[PDB]
């Protein structure tokens, strides 16, 4: 029983910390995405934003 | 003849030259010092496991 307890005390907390890594890993490929996002929607604007200027030009 | 034509048309060049250039002197003097900040995200990525604070 302690080994499984601890066993499990261990397995869990890998998995709160696996967890965490992917709470936090996910929280970066959410901000990430938001930084794509952004980036890319400044890109397609940039491109908006040339093809009016190359228009304009 | 055409003495007052040419004088009248050198006038009206040199004043609008003139306020022109009242503008681009400052304008080029100063146009890289007019920059922005970069707006990075930390997106969370450079913690290796639960915060210190109470909200983690």
């Amino acid at each position: 029983l302690d080994k499984y307890s601890e066993a499990l005390k261990d397995a869990q907390e890998k998995l709160e910390l696996a967890e965490k890594k992917a709470t936090d890993a996910e929280a970066d490929v959410a901000s990430l995405n938001r930084r794509i996002q952004l980036v890319e929607e400044e890109l397609d604007r940039a491109q908006e934003r040339l093809a009016t200027a190359l228009q304009k030009l | 003849m055409q003495a007052l034509l040419g004088a009248r048309a050198k006038e009206s060049l040199d004043l609008r030259a003139h306020l022109k250039q009242v503008k681009k002197e400052d304008t080029e003097k100063e146009n890289r010092e007019v920059g922005d900040w970069r707006k990075n995200i930390d997106a969370l990525s450079g913690m290796e496991g639960r915060k210190k604070k109470f909200e983690s």
